[PDB]
């Protein structure tokens, strides 16, 4: 007599969760995150992680996507004047 | 072709090289300083210059390129070397033929043999029926020479014909002996400088070496393979992301530093991905060391279709026959001997005689025991006995001398099963001996433990790397690490700070390579390029804040809190699981309590926990549960795996959820709402969901 | 094609003065260095004895890659008698015989490695004793001899390529050097060494 | 409109083939130029007891054993073809 | 057998090559249920007209 | 949209996903155990 | 203009080309961590009465 076992594994990659209001990629800048509720006024956010438990120290570890960019300007030689911004996470 | 504005027909070299301007070694990093000067019409492209290091490394004696060992691989594991010793007995071979033996030793042809290196171990008779002698001779080792197995054994020549005695100077003894009591063998007795440098004893009869005729029995084992090298695209060897040793680009009239950090960005990943975003990582290019890691996907997961053993092997006598009796011929009711035939013939009756091997079962378990079993959770491992093994569980000695049972990955292993075995599914899979990337990056330093090297390090910035830099002249500086730890790759990940590794930078140099641009364009080009309106814009491609969350040991529930911002333009979450002991604290210029040296996730990629995740409850203002309005079959949270007792909602014949699986389907390639089917390949590149999604079953006893 | 590698460099020059492509393009302006002896590892590259040069003018000539940066060219244009898909760059250490003083010289006929159990100088039956083995000297744990580098490369079935080209990309059939009105007006006479 | 050598588990989606070497048969023989064999666990096999003798008239010495085994000649061995066996 | 020959036997022409255990696709499918006799299976089966 | 089908299934006794055995693979194949008999 | 890892029997397409493991030799050793045997047909060999 037997029990059956089902299982998978999914190495190198990046469990995905798109701020988007379909999940689908329609641009690099989301609808979401163009929405005036995310924008006018500012918000708390709790995430709660349920997983297997491992008999040693791990860490969770959580890639928040924005934008990190930087706008280069070189008015004389000799200069170089950068504007960086990350958002939202900025500096 | 055009023939006009597009090269300069003035003198211009192509490639420039710069010496630092300062350099400054210190306990743990490199510091070097250039002055990078841009001609007058002149532009570069940033994404052409890169770091020339020279210097030399020492990666230490748990360096071992190969399985198996070098020396008498054929012998049997548990075969003595002809030996003595006292209790003086000896145990030795004779394989060399002579003519007569006298005080002077063996007659050779009136010629003896030179003790020095004759007889040759070597040489023997060259026919499978030979004629007893009646006088051999042979070498052997005196019982003041450590006893070892055969397989793994060796001794550097002492002198050009290959002789192993010990110099003084070579000290040959003659030992003669019989069943008139003429001498009917001779053994040439010599001390050996006597070594096992890839091997180490499987068995010992008991403690302390002292030679006896138990330790006839000790059998050799080979050393665990250790591959080491420099990370794939020189991962670690650059300081990225750490304020305190933060990069510098300026101008040398700006002042200002261009490049302006933050612990927080990952520029190592984002790297990773970006280069499999644009091109194929399955091509090698040493001139980075781009050689990605990777693993034998038989070896992740285990397909047992058993082996093809239909047919019986076996092996027979050199002669073909093996027992044969003599035999008279007779003539003829009444027999009589033929005197036409000798008098004894040697004849066998029946079948030849026999010894029999299952080859394929063989092959099979081999590859069983030396991929998965030596790599079994250490908590599976024991102890050896009659045998030192170090305290220091980081340690290769501590790796190498703990012993698996066959028997936990036996050839009848869940047979007939496609099925990564459950106690490896949270092994890094990439820490392995059979890690092509790993593997070709050692190679190309070489088989030997010291290495002077020369590389090219690329700049992977976003920020700076693909800047069209203008005339002038900037500051370039930046910092290296010199931790083994960080800038070495083992396949076994033992503490090479431990296992004496080392490595010295003794030069640095920048190189940049110029377009021989037409001074009039150039010109042209730069003036545009000073408009702010056509100020140059780069992205950083990973493009998120990183954060890392304690998970203690077998805890499952964890909670993080994001205190009130704001979130517009917000791009989503993207997440994995990293161990703590594969993670450095990169937090600090150097970290004390990093021992460990396989790949890191984190900066490379080779993620492989992401099947220990249940569920993701997202929340804001705690309250608005995110992305509600009733969208999912489980409203409330992200389901990523059910239990047995939710089947009903899960998929493609495994524990993941409907849910998930269209979640990820659609955030990775826009599939989901008009039918399920695998994305273009383009698409599905090595670090996306479909082609690492890997569905297994198997049945086990109820 | 396969002894590509045994090129060490090549010299060209017009009317026998004029050496092309000159205007102090190369780091060795004079000729073309294919590969340097360890003598001169400062310039090489990929971590073989080729040089920057030859690897750039091999680059550029067969993609154009090589101004703004090095990478894998697309593999729909690195075809199978092209110089990157062919280029093999090696590495491995020998035991130093200068500065490993317990150094000996054994030839084939005195190296012992499985006596007993193969073969003497040929491939019949066993033969000999089991004995320690005396070759090869290992390169690898705490008694590891001295050694000593070699590095070369292995580039077959294709062809060195040296486009007349101003800035050796590929710009069109009709190079722009091939229009200079400079071999056009006038002959000259070639050397190449 | 795809790739049908890659696999989707969730409509059992793998199209039947079969080894290329097993239905067109292509025979180059086998790589069998070396002799295999195997060895007695103690490397020699056969073995004779002898005592060892000291110098024209030759006596025992009394500082070895009696008897000491010792082989005379190569060592036992079988033999087998192991790429013919595999093919 | 017909050595130094790429040649299928006379006799195998006309035998169904997929059902064979070398069949890639029915040995996964297979593995895919489990390893055992007995399987409790869950599916999900397309529309094809 | 697809049918989502949940049932039990029984290959049968000649359902057999491996070649060899998973028995004593490494004995000869004429090999006995240790036995007695009547004679 | 194509590829010509692929063969066509009608121009006696079929490059010359050589295996990559024998131009360049790639010596990783042997995983022989486990010893093979072969024994007597009977399973015992030296037996007595």
């Amino acid at each position: 007599d037997s029990i059956t076992q089902k299982k998978f594994l999914c190495d190198r990659t990046l469990w995905r969760i798109p701020f988007s209001s379909n999940f689908m990629s329609m641009g690099a800048l989301t609808d979401l995150g163009q929405n005036l509720l995310y924008a006018n006024s500012a918000h708390a956010l709790d995430m709660t992680f349920e997983v297997d438990p491992m008999d040693e120290p791990t860490l969770l570890y959580v890639l928040f996507e924005v934008f990190d960019v930087v706008r280069v300007h070189q008015p004389h030689r000799g200069v170089i004047e950068t504007v960086y911004l990350r958002t939202p996470f900025s500096a | 072709a055009p023939t006009h504005d597009v090269t300069t027909d003035r003198s211009q070299r192509l490639t420039l090289r710069f010496i630092p301007v300062d350099r400054e070694d210190t306990a743990y990093s490199y510091k070097a300083r250039f002055t990078l000067a841009v001609g007058d019409n002149r532009v570069l492209d940033m994404a052409s210059t890169y770091f020339d290091i020279r210097g030399v490394l020492d990666r230490g004696p748990t360096f071992k390129p190969y399985s198996g060992t070098a020396y008498n691989a054929l012998a049997p594991k548990g075969a003595p070397n002809s030996c003595e010793w006292e209790q003086t007995h000896v145990y030795a071979q004779a394989p060399l033929s002579g003519e007569t033996i006298t005080k002077s030793g063996l007659q050779i042809g009136p010629v003896y043999a030179d003790p020095s290196y004759q007889p040759e171990p070597q040489i023997g008779e060259s026919q499978w029926n030979e004629a007893d002698a009646n006088a051999a001779g042979g070498r052997v080792l005196k019982k003041t020479t450590p006893m070892k197995p055969c397989y793994g054994s060796y001794a550097r020549p002492t002198n050009p014909f290959g002789g192993q005695s010990v110099l003084v100077l070579p000290k040959v003894d003659l030992q003669f002996f019989s069943n008139a009591t003429k001498p009917k063998v001779v053994l040439y007795s010599e001390d050996v400088n006597m070594e096992t440098p890839d091997t180490h004893l499987s068995y010992k009869p008991g403690k302390g070496d002292e030679n006896s005729k138990a330790m006839l029995g000790q059998q050799s084992m080979p050393n665990r393979p250790n591959y080491i090298a420099f990370r794939d695209n020189f991962i670690g060897l650059m300081y990225y992301n750490s304020t305190g040793n933060m990069g510098v680009l300026a101008g040398q009239a700006s002042q200002l530093n261009a490049v302006v950090d933050l612990q927080d960005r990952n520029t190592e990943l984002s790297y990773q991905l970006l280069l499999d975003s644009i091109g194929d990582r399955t091509r090698y290019f040493s001139m980075w060391n781009q050689a990605v890691d990777s693993y034998d996907p038989d070896v992740r997961i285990i397909e047992n279709h058993g082996t093809e053993d239909e047919l019986p092997n076996y092996c027979f006598p050199l002669g073909g026959i093996g027992v044969t009796d003599t035999y008279q011929a007779i003539k003829a009711t009444t027999w009589t001997k033929d005197e036409t035939f000798a008098t004894r013939n040697e004849i066998g009756v029946g079948n030849n005689f026999a010894m029999e091997i299952n080859l394929n079962a063989n092959l099979w378990r081999n590859f069983l025991y030396s991929n998965i079993a030596l790599y079994l959770p250490d908590k599976l491992k024991y102890n050896p006995t009659n045998v030192e093994i170090s305290d220091n569980p980081n340690t290769y000695d501590y790796m190498n001398k703990r012993v698996v049972a066959p028997g936990l990955v036996d050839c009848y292993i869940n047979l007939g099963a496609r099925w990564s075995l459950d106690y490896m599914d949270n092994v890094n899979p990439f820490n392995h001996h059979r890690n092509a990337g790993l593997r070709y990056r050692s190679m190309l330093l070489g088989n030997g433990r010291y290495v002077p090297f020369h590389i090219q390090v690329p700049q992977k910035f976003f920020a700076i790397k693909n800047l069209l830099l203008l005339p002038g002249s900037y500051t370039y500086e930046w910092n290296f690490r010199k931790d083994v730890n960080m800038v070495l790759q083992s396949s076994l990940g033992n503490d090479l700070r431990v296992d004496g590794a080392s490595i010295k930078f003794d030069s640095i140099c920048l190189y940049a390579t110029f377009f021989p641009m037409a001074h009039n364009t150039a010109s042209t080009l730069e003036a545009m390029l000073r408009n702010d309106t056509n100020d140059q814009s780069f992205n950083d491609y990973l493009s998120a804040a990183n954060m890392l969350y304690p998970i203690p040991a077998n805890a499952t529930n964890v909670p993080i809190s994001i205190p009130s911002r704001n979130w517009a333009a917000f791009r989503g979450w993207a997440f994995t699981r990293l161990k703590t002991k594969e993670t450095p604290s990169l937090g600090s210029g150097y970290d004390p309590y990093y021992t460990y040296s396989g790949s890191i996730p984190y900066l490379d990629g080779t993620f492989y926990l992401n099947h220990t995740f249940k569920k993701v409850a997202i929340t804001f203002d705690s309250s608005v549960s995110w992305p509600g309005n009733d969208r999912l079959l489980t409203p409330n949270e992200f389901e990523i795996k059910r239990s047995v007792d939710g089947e009903g909602y899960n998929v493609a014949q495994c524990n993941m959820t409907k849910d998930w699986f269209l979640v990820q389907m659609l955030a990775n390639y826009n599939i989901g709402y008009q039918g399920f089917y695998i994305p273009e390949s383009y698409k599905d590149r090595m670090y996306s969901f479909f082609r690492n999604f890997q569905p297994m079953s198997r049945q086990v006893v109820d | 094609f396969y002894l590509n590698h045994t090129f060490k460099k090549v010299a060209i020059t017009f009317d026998s003065s004029v050496s092309w492509p000159g205007n102090d393009r190369l780091l060795t302006p004079n000729e073309f260095e294919i590969k340097r002896s360890v003598d001169g590892e400062g310039y090489n590259v990929a971590q073989c004895n080729m040089t920057k040069d030859w690897f750039l003018v091999q680059m550029l000539a067969n993609y154009n890659i090589g101004y703004q940066g090095f990478y894998i060219p697309e593999s729909y244009k690195d075809r199978m008698y092209s110089f990157f898909r062919n280029f093999q760059p090696m590495s491995r250490q020998v035991v130093d015989d200068t500065k490993y003083k317990e150094y000996q010289q054994v030839g084939i006929l005195h190296q012992h490695n499985n006596s007993g159990f193969v073969g003497y100088l040929a491939p019949t039956m066993r033969e000999g004793q089991a004995y320690p083995a005396n070759v090869p000297y290992p390169l690898i744990g705490k008694t590891a001899v001295d050694s000593i580098t070699q590095k070369k490369f292995l580039c077959d079935r294709t062809l060195w390529r040296i486009p007349f080209s101003s800035n050796f990309m590929s710009m069109g059939a009709l190079t722009d050097l091939g229009q200079n009105l400079l071999y056009a007006n006038s002959a000259h006479a070639l050397d190449m060494t």
